[PDB]
DNA sequence: CTGAATCTCTTCCCGCGCGCCGTAGGAC
DNA sequence: GTCCTATCGATCTTCGGAAGAGATTCAGA
RNA sequence: ACACAAACGGCGCGCG
């Protein structure tokens, strides 16, 4: 095996043992082709903006037979880039631009084109691009939008269980959810009967809609019943039997034939019975004319030998009925067939409850209803009808909608119309009735088939289209009322509603997330999650148990463990590392084939409806390396159902162990080992962490650390093959090999690091180099590190050095005892950064300016600030020292000081105007600063372009006008005066002359462009025209009652910092960093932690003795003997390394990475076992057992007997106590009520909670209840005499009396009640 | 909208309100403070009681005025911080956790100050505020009028508070930690170092374990003193030889007088622990209590140290037969499902035999497991060799009953075991795999449904019990004791519940603390044993059982014939005083609450002689 | 005047931390 | 551009839930 | 003149 160079410095240790093959995809693929997807100007007609303008246009008026015609869109690029559009605080938006064709037809005439112009390219849109990391930037911000978990657009049946109207009855529900428009929804009364109801409006019976589709009872008796039969034959009414529906009968007559009975009154019926009775013809039979009477009639029917009509199709019969239709001459009456549960009536009962007879009631009905005291009229009422259902613009089922529904009703073909038409619906209906006579099953909603994903691209195409739908009313009308031969097209449509609609979707939508950029993990979980809520979802109370609860289909989907705190469970999800989307938008997942005997490498990716019909085993089952199992069966999921089948019984095997986690829950080591419960804790409190400065790698891995850094983009990444020449911290620029360098290009590369800057949590991002000058790189190495990243290793927290046991009750409950060392040692120091701006307004008592003349302020203060008014850079403020000078007249201090109870460092400025406003000399020089700035990386820039440029004239000057004595010294560009004709040289001269004076003009337009970028004001918000951005740095070190978290779902926060002397040391010296409190690991159940220790502890030692040798003088042989015994130790793992390559100089360099302790992975369900971890140990300087025995700091004696010591990783949350402590004496009140502010933001008091006020009333004490509320909440006097009294001494309350009680007083007083207070 | 709901008025201002002298905190343990102290940050101290700092710089005179007062204050000068001291010097303050559970969740103490930032608490009384250290926050409140004062120190005062309002008995049973290591210590080795010695008391068996001598658990014969209180309560000593452990001895030492040697000579449990604690307090009252108790916790925190009752995996002994089991009852459970395809058996029995064949398995892994736990140990004794209880950390900590339960040991040393859907249909296959080796995927995945589902009732159960207590409040808030007796002669009788067969309650617990309607009829005939109406206390209660009595007759609130409100009499006992209420007191509230409580505990998703 | 099968305005733990964000139409 | 001025109320992405008691209401008795 | 200071209502995400 062999690595890159990246790769090449630390080759973590790895145990896994089986030999996956899919590589983990990459993880934003989602959003990325989501966006893709949409904004591409695709010809295609399906998806993105295209298909939305399909949908809509063309776009007519009957008033003029006149129409505007779609054609296809430009798209513009960007007005600035993504940090110049952050740091000037907007939308990164891009301008949409399209072309359509307006007409006039001709009238009176075939309507030929009286006019005809297509439109000049208006423009109305601004969309925001999906930026590089797959993010939107928005206004000053940036934003995820998280995936939407909707039910799909189908077809649904089920049933209620108890709910079914308290009778014990089972109640069948049948619901059509277009893509778009009305909803259909069918219904078994409790009285069996079938109804019909629109958008959840009243029950109507279902008749109506058949009715409405033109069809009459008895064509619907032919389309819903099969027919029995009664034939005069030789006498009266003989039954034309069919024995097979004698199932389960038992007869009241005899039945007879061919002079032999085969039933008789009281004699059930069964197949063997069945089988003579037709194999005997007894298609006749004369069942006693009162069983005739019994049935009710297929069909009317005439007296034709008197032109008279009197029968009623779904009449019941009776005897004289009978001798009426014989007495018509009548040889048959045809009946419906029917049994008590086989063939149910609900038809005819539905029927007989139906007051509508003909279309024309229908229609009128089905409109009455539709519009509740409203004008009928027929045309309106079909109309009315048409939209309904039978028109896109009202009600739409998409591709996947179509195929869904086909799916339901056993379609094997599977398109169709977007619409909906009688067949279906009958389809629909006659499912519903076949579940009522027990042959149809109900679905289940949880399902994943029955549920969709919907992304980006899609949601933003919907939104677009609502905007689409109110322009479709203002042109109507325009179009309708425009002359059409002056007016032209960006008259008749104008962007205003349009962009709102999108612009407010982004900045709105619930599912449109302000970013947990936190940290780097954080992110991207936060970016592949999935949600129920928002609009087509669930909401976060109304949610079922059995919704939360997880589903057999989520398997290798939907991450069980994911699943955030809080009404969110169960409703917030997470894909799975390998989850995939399917065209339809379905959740799929990635299987390999048992191929005959072998499983095989061919992988083919499922939905949940898929897989049903398969048998898929265990990933971690044993294979012969053919494919066979190595047991002869094997533990299978066929249905979900857990059972053993057989090899080459099986079917299919998943791809990897790991498949069935997220991202999130993937970095936790030993996780097979730990219960769900802290699992699912470490997993969030994941992207709870905060980064530290000194942050190095963690120590126990699982294998993700290198994905997911590349994939977060945070790092930076070698675009092409390259070596490296510069370094300065703020960036990397690389030369690419001949093989990547382009004919017409530089050959060099140049990255811009990010430097400090506030996150969306206020942490700063700063990206770090991690590579030096003429270093090689391959394409899509790690060039730069980023926050909590090392060598594009996931680096979250510390591997700290930590004990089990308590001590002296200070590590009592979660509570985490700590040591002054570490503290020291830097591990866990934080920075934070905090923007403050001000605004100069446009008082009407006169507009605002900064000055350094503040009213009556210090001296002091004011020296901190500059002659402008405002701070220095790189100055150190605490609370109340001014930032920016602005005052107000009638002069006054109008100013922004630093927030009391805060101190820290100063480093930003920039400022912002309107147009028509000066500028001071500080904005000037930075504006002027960050002008010259990107004038030296355009030089630097251009010094390479024209050094191969310079390259190619120096190249032939080897062979023409040759004068390399004084070659470049007769200077570049004055190369070209050799006195030549059109000779090679000059040709060459001549010509790269004008290239070199393109590239001059691209850098000059380029310089130009940037400071007159830079240059121009801001269209700042009305009633202020500048304004100011500072930021604040502040370095935070560990505190008691600082929140603390183990991955293992141990957390717990910190109270001690100790002398170091006092902490517990073993005999070797060392002291440990941590001490932990034993007995929570039972209580929790996640032994894995203690596995972790006893690993890293393991890990720690190799490097150890590592780094003695190394400490020492050793030769290379014995580094080279040490390292390649401890990579081959272990079980069959699947990982080998050659050092013995790697030049004796990267086994140096890869050595020195090792000696502060091996990096180890550990796959999710794939680690290392106890048996390797005792033999790692033995190859350690530690007993196979961990544990170790310790020494009180304080005293100097042996604890009793050994105790366990390791080595943990452990991470910081951000919730550090300083920033939630709060305390308030004294402060202002609310204008609406005069009880306290609130918050931390605002200087505000607790709330004293009403369930707390029992607690106190539960005690005997009042006066302390009467001095709560009157004297601290809610009395001006009492208060303030208060005030006074403490000041005196005297400690002693006025009784007072609450105002807020006057204030509900005046407002039930505002009411039509009279209310008063009685003395007496 | 402003008045109605939620958002109203009465809800949003007048019910709960902001209130100024307040602020919130993050919560810490400090072993170090005494049961009636709270330590707490200067910086929220010297905001919180400014008005106060104030009055005296003015009384000091150093401030000229308010404002330079207020002045003097920015600096943070040595003076403040005297003046702050001598302020804070006995003034009591209140912290509450949120969401209060009863009266108990807001408890007054005295304060001491702290550099840091977070509010430190002492370990014993944070477990009735039921505070997890696991971030919890905390909220402070001070009083500020002589009344309040008096009022905060008479009433909320830990030190008043160690009984349980729901139940006259001890809230303040020690902490996890706390009982563990008193566990190991009173725990006994059949042999070890300094065995066999005779010590007159304490005092040396302390010094011979200091200097390592002899160990903490190891068998000794020790001289003792212990003291009897006369039939009026005079204690009066006594002084006896006796055999025990050294530990204990020591522990003795901690432990008041007038409470017999024989309940320390033993290992002691939170279970031993729990009734020592509660019969101590009220052979001997509450003020030796208070005390006592810290003495408790300081000893206990420091031998736990010393005793380095570490965890680790070795210690997860787990037994062979459990491979043994598991392959014996597949095996049987392959013969029913053959049976099934033979036709033998329907699939409900196929079904229910297996699970059946699985939780003889489990529970025969159950039994290999638990016993050898407890068994291993063998240890030789002057020659020879004997067993003994394990001293294995796991054992010790289920054992102690300091945290977790017979069954987190068996799903991590045995198996997981049978486990079921969101239905609660089992599947028809266990858990067969412990924790000490890992899961497989698709077992870990079937794990997912229960730990969820637990998790879901959990979050709309708290929901839900809220809804509820608050219309408990509301009702029986209107109910207040005002009356001494209402006079009724008439009241309820009570009986032990006798359910499942035999009774499933003891009458004893329930008459405790009631009064009676009609004087109880002696054992025999027409004798009667008790008043008609009198406080049925414990020794009565005592009495009572002693004789054959079945059910007795007690006057009731229901029946209380009070004007609107409640007798005394009708009440009795007070749980959180032992003796009768005092007059003038809402019960109505305590009693809601006292249900409030445990609701949230609740779930939402012939056979002898 | 009896009968359910019909019928709609109450309620949905207590507190805390950021972030964003609020009438339409017009002298041209 | 600034600043004035009069209503405010239809058709579009709607439905996304459900326990419990006073009218009004279905079937005769 | 010896004195006020910057919250009204929603939404999302997290917290015990
Ligand atoms: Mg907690
Ligand atoms: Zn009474």
């Amino acid at each position: 095996m062999v690595y890159s160079y990246t790769e090449k410095k630390r080759i973590r240790k790895d145990f896994g043992k089986r030999p996956q093959v899919l590589d983990v995809p990459y993880l934003l693929s989602i959003q990325l082709d989501s966006f893709q997807k949409f904004i591409e100007q695709d010809p295609e007609g399906q998806y993105g903006l295209e298909a939305a303008f399909r949908s809509v246009f063309p776009i007519q008026s009957y008033s003029g037979n006149s129409e505007l015609q779609y054609v296809s869109y430009r798209l513009g690029e960007p007005v600035f880039d993504v940090q110049e559009c952050q740091i000037r605080g907007v939308t990164y938006s891009a301008p949409l631009r399209v072309k359509l064709r307006l007409v006039i037809y001709e009238r009176e005439a075939p309507e030929g084109t009286v006019k005809d112009i297509k439109e000049q390219e208006v423009y109305m849109g601004e969309i925001p691009l999906m930026t590089d990391n797959g993010t939107f930037v928005i206004n000053g911000t940036e934003r995820v939008i998280v995936s939407q978990l909707h039910r799909s657009p189908g077809v649904f049946f089920d049933s209620d269980k108890g709910k079914t109207h308290s009778s014990g009855k089972v109640l069948y529900n049948a619901r059509i959810i277009p893509y778009r428009g009305s909803w259909l929804d069918f219904e078994f009364d409790p009285k069996d009967n079938l109804f019909v109801r629109i958008d959840r409006r009243r029950k109507l019976p279902a008749t109506i809609i058949l009715r409405a589709l033109n069809y009459t009872t008895e064509q619907i008796l032919d389309l819903f019943f099969e027919k029995v039969i009664f034939e005069i034959r030789d006498n009266k009414l003989q039954m034309e039997l069919v024995p097979e529906r004698l199932r389960g009968e038992t007869a009241s007559f005899d039945i007879e034939a061919n002079g032999k009975v085969y039933v008789e009154k009281g004699r059930r019926i069964t197949a063997r019975h069945i089988r003579q009775l037709e194999k005997d013809d007894v298609k006749l039979i004369e069942v006693p004319v009162e069983y005739i009477a019994g049935k009710v009639v297929a069909k009317d029917y005439i007296d034709e030998s008197t032109g008279e009509l009197i029968c009623a199709a779904n009449m019941e019969l009776s005897l004289d009925l009978l001798a009426k239709l014989s007495q018509s001459g009548h040889k048959r009456i045809e009946t419906l067939f029917t049994n008590d549960l086989d063939h149910g009536p609900y038809i005819s009962e539905t029927l007989r409850v139906d007051p509508t007879n003909d279309r024309l009631s229908a229609l009128v009905e089905i409109y009455r209803m539709m519009r509740p005291g409203e004008p009928p009229t027929r045309e309106a009422a079909e109309s009315l009808f048409e939209n309904l259902f039978f028109s896109e613009d009202r009600y739409d089922l998409s591709a996947v909608g179509r195929m869904k529904f086909n799916r339901s009703l056993l379609r094997e073909e599977i398109e169709g119309s977007g619409i909906l038409s009688k067949d279906d619906i009958i389809d629909v209906m006659k499912k519903l009735i076949d579940i009522r006579n027990g042959k149809g099953e109900v679905d289940d909603i949880d399902h994943l088939g029955n549920r969709r994903i919907r992304s980006v691209g899609e949601m933003a195409e919907n939104q677009f289209r609502v905007g689409l739908v109110r322009v479709e009313r203002a042109v109507k009308e325009r179009l309708s009322l425009g002359d059409l031969d002056t007016l032209m097209p960006q008259d008749m449509i104008n962007a205003k509603p349009i962009s709102a609609a999108v612009k407010e979707f982004f900045g709105s939508s619930q599912l449109s997330q302000f970013m947990d950029q936190n940290n780097p993990l954080s992110e991207i979980t936060h970016k592949r999650r999935i949600s129920a809520l928002g609009p087509g979802g669930l909401t976060r109370e109304r949610a079922g148990f059995e919704v939360r609860d997880v589903h057999p289909t989520h398997y290798g989907r939907v991450c069980p463990i994911e699943t955030p705190e809080g009404p969110n469970i169960g409703l917030i999800n997470s894909l799975s590392v390998y989850a995939q989307t399917n065209e339809y938008g379905f959740l799929e997942t990635p299987y390999r084939k048992v191929t005959d005997g072998v499983v095989t490498d061919e992988i083919h990716y499922l939905s949940a409806i898929e897989e049903g019909n398969y048998v898929i085993a265990q990933a971690n089952s044993n294979l012969d390396e053919e494919g066979h199992f190595v047991e002869d069966l094997v533990t299978c999921r066929s249905k979900g159902e857990s059972s053993l089948f057989s090899r080459d019984q099986v079917d299919y095997m998943d791809v990897s162990t790991q498949q069935v986690v997220s991202v999130g829950a993937s970095l936790i080591p030993f996780l097979e080992h730990d219960d769900a419960n802290r699992a699912l804790m470490g997993a969030n409190m994941q992207r709870q962490a905060v980064p530290t400065l000194r942050a190095d790698k963690p120590l126990v891995g699982t294998g993700m650390e290198r994905a997911v850094a590349v994939d977060s983009g945070v790092t930076a990444v070698a675009k092409r093959g390259g070596v490296v020449q510069y370094v300065d911290a703020s960036r990397i620029v690389i030369k690419v090999n001949e093989d990547e360098m382009y004919p017409g290009e530089a050959g060099i590369d140049i990255y811009n690091l990010t430097k400090y800057t506030r996150s969306n949590q206020n942490t700063c991002i700063n990206q770090m180099p991690c590579v030096s000058l003429g270093e090689p790189v391959e394409r899509g190495d790690v060039l730069a590190d980023g926050p909590s990243t090392d060598l594009g290793e996931l680096a979250l927290g510390q591997n700290m050095r930590v004990a089990f046991m308590p001590w002296n009750g200070y590590n009592f409950e979660d509570s985490i005892l700590v040591s002054e060392r570490v503290v020291q040692e830097d591990r866990f120091t934080t920075i934070h950064i905090q923007e403050l701006a001000c605004v100069s307004r446009d008082t009407k008592l006169g507009p605002e300016e900064i000055t350094a003349d503040i009213p009556n302020v210090g001296e002091a203060a004011l020296s901190k600030l500059d002659e402008s008014g405002i701070v220095y850079i790189g100055a150190e403020v605490t609370g109340g020292d001014i930032l920016v000078g602005k005052v107000t007249p009638k002069v006054k201090d109008s100013s922004l000081r630093v927030p009391n109870g805060v101190s820290g460092t100063v480093i930003d400025v920039q400022v912002f105007t309107r147009d028509g406003v000066e500028k001071d000399k500080r904005a000037l020089e930075i504006e002027e600063m960050q002008l010259k700035q990107a004038k030296k990386d355009l030089s630097e820039e251009l010094q390479i372009l024209e050094a191969g440029l310079f390259s190619r004239i120096r190249a032939v000057l080897v062979a023409g006008g040759v004068e390399a004595e004084k070659l470049d010294k007769l200077p570049r560009d004055r190369w070209l005066e050799l006195g030549l004709t059109d000779e090679e040289k000059q040709n060459q001269l001549e010509q790269l002359a004008e290239q070199y004076d393109e590239l001059k003009h691209e850098f000059e337009k380029k310089l130009e462009a940037k400071r007159r970028k830079i240059t121009q004001g801001d269209d700042l918000a009305p009633g202020v025209l500048k304004i100011v951005k500072v930021y604040l740095a502040v370095k935070r070190r560990i505190q008691p009652g600082d929140k603390m978290a183990g991955r293992h779902g141990n957390k717990g926060v910190i109270s001690k910092i100790n002398p170091i002397e006092d902490m517990p040391y073993d005999e070797n010296g060392t002291p440990v960093d941590i001490v932990l409190n034993p007995l929570g690991v039972p209580s929790r159940m996640n032994i894995g932690q203690i596995l972790e220790t006893h690993l890293g502890m393991a890990a720690k030692g190799i490097g150890d003795k590592i780094n003695a040798m190394l400490k020492q003088q050793q030769e290379v042989a014995k580094l080279r003997e040490f390292i390649q015994r401890a990579y081959d130790l272990g079980a069959d793992v699947r990982q080998k390394v050659d050092l013995s390559t790697f030049s004796d100089e990267e086994v140096m360099r890869l050595a020195e990475n090792l000696r502060k302790g091996m990096p180890i992975a550990t796959p999710v369900f794939d680690g290392a076992k106890e048996a390797e971890i005792k033999e790692l140990l033995k190859l350690g300087d530690l007993p196979t057992s961990g544990q170790i025995r310790l020494y009180d700091g304080r005293t100097g004696e042996q604890f009793e007997r050994p105790v366990t010591v390791g080595y943990m990783y452990m991470l910081k949350l951000n919730h550090l106590v300083d920033d939630k402590m709060h305390a308030r004496s004294t402060g202002s009140y609310s204008l609406v009520t005069q009880q306290p502010l609130g918050g931390k933001a605002q200087f505000g008091g607790q709330r004293f909670g009403e369930m707390e006020v029992w607690a106190l009333e539960a005690y005997g004490a009042a006066y302390t209840l009467q001095e709560m509320l009157t004297v601290k909440s809610d009395d001006v006097n009492g208060r303030t005499k208060m005030y006074k009294n403490i000041v005196d001494g005297n400690h002693q309350m006025e009784p007072g009396m609450p105002e807020s009680f006057n204030v509900l007083l005046k407002e039930i007083r505002s009411l039509g009640i009279n209310i008063e207070l009685e003395d007496e | 909208d402003m008045i109605k709901g939620k958002q109203g008025r009465f809800r949003q201002n007048l019910l709960g309100k902001r209130v100024d002298y307040s602020g919130r905190s993050v919560i810490t343990v400090g072993p170090y403070l005494r049961l009636h102290q709270c330590g707490l940050p200067k910086k929220m101290a010297l905001e919180l009681f400014k008005p106060f700092i104030y009055g005296k710089l003015e009384l000091r005179g150093l401030a000229t005025t308010i404002k330079a007062a207020k002045k003097m204050v920015e600096r943070e000068e040595a003076v403040v911080w005297d003046i702050l001291d001598e302020v804070i010097r006995e003034h009591p303050v209140l912290l509450n956790r949120a969401p209060t559970l009863h009266r108990l969740g807001i408890q007054a103490f005295e304060p001491v100050l702290i550099e840091g930032k977070a509010i430190q608490l002492h370990p014993l009384v944070c477990a009735a505020y039921n505070a997890d250290f696991d971030g919890d926050q905390m909220a402070v409140h001070v009083p500020l009028t002589l009344e309040a004062q008096l009022e905060a120190r008479a009433l909320m005062m830990s030190t008043n508070n160690i009984l349980s309002p729901a139940n006259g008995e001890p809230i303040i049973v020690p902490s996890q930690d706390v009982v563990l290591g008193l566990y190991y210590m009173t725990r006994d080795c059949v042999n070890a170092k300094g065995e066999g010695m005779v010590l007159t008391g304490p005092k040396e068996a302390e010094r011979l374990y200091r200097s390592g001598l002899a160990s903490l658990h190891a068998r000794v014969k020790v001289r003792i003193t212990e003291y009897e209180k006369d039939a009026n309560g005079e204690l009066v000593a006594k002084t006896s030889l006796k055999d025990t452990t050294v530990g204990r001895a020591i522990l003795w030492m901690i432990v008041p007088k007038g409470l017999p040697y024989s309940i320390v000579n033993q290992a002691l449990g939170k279970k031993a622990i729990s009734k020592m604690l509660n019969t101590c307090y009220r052979i001997l009252g509450l003020k030796p209590t208070v005390i006592f108790a810290d003495q408790i916790m300081y000893t206990g925190f420091a031998y736990a140290a010393r005793s380095g009752a570490s965890v680790g995996i070795d210690d997860m002994v787990i037994p062979e037969k459990k491979h043994e089991i598991i392959s014996e009852a597949e095996a049987e459970v392959a013969e029913i499902q053959e049976q099934f395809q033979s036709g033998l058996v329907t699939a409900g029995e196929r079904y229910n035999k297996v699970i059946d064949i699985w939780a003889a398995a489990n529970d025969r892994v159950s039994k290999a497991m638990m016993d050898n736990l407890q068994t291993e140990t063998v240890i030789n004794r002057d020659g020879q060799e004997e067993k003994q209880v394990s001293f294995n950390s796991i054992y010790m900590m289920a054992d102690s009953g300091a945290r977790g339960s017979a069954a987190q040991i068996r799903q991590l040393a045995g198996m997981r075991g049978l486990m079921a859907k969101p239905d609660g249909s089992i599947i028809e296959t266990p858990i067969t795999a412990n924790f000490r080796e890992g899961l497989n995927v698709l077992q870990y995945f079937i794990s997912t449904h229960g730990a969820r589902k637990g998790l879901a009732d959990t979050a709309l159960k708290t929901a839900n019990s809220g809804y509820l207590t608050r219309r408990l409040v509301d009702v029986a808030q209107d109910l207040v004791v005002t009356e001494d007796d209402c006079g009724t002669h008439e009241g309820i009788m009570m009986t032990p519940v006798i359910e499942g067969g035999d009774v499933k309650e003891p009458l004893r617990d329930r008459v405790l603390g009631r009064v009676t309607a009609e004087d109880v009829l002696k054992p025999g005939t027409a004798d009667i044993l008790v008043p008609r109406n009198t406080l049925l206390h414990e020794q009565w209660c005592d009495l009572l059982e002693e004789n054959s009595v079945d059910a007795v007759k007690v006057r009731s609130v229901v029946s209380c014939d009070t004007d609107f409100g409640v007798c005394a009499h009708c009440y009795g006992r007070d749980l959180a005083r032992g003796h009768i209420i005092n007059k003038g007191e809402a019960i109505g509230v305590i009693a809601a609450q006292s249900i409030g409580e445990p609701g949230t505990q609740l779930t939402m998703r012939v056979k002898n002689k």
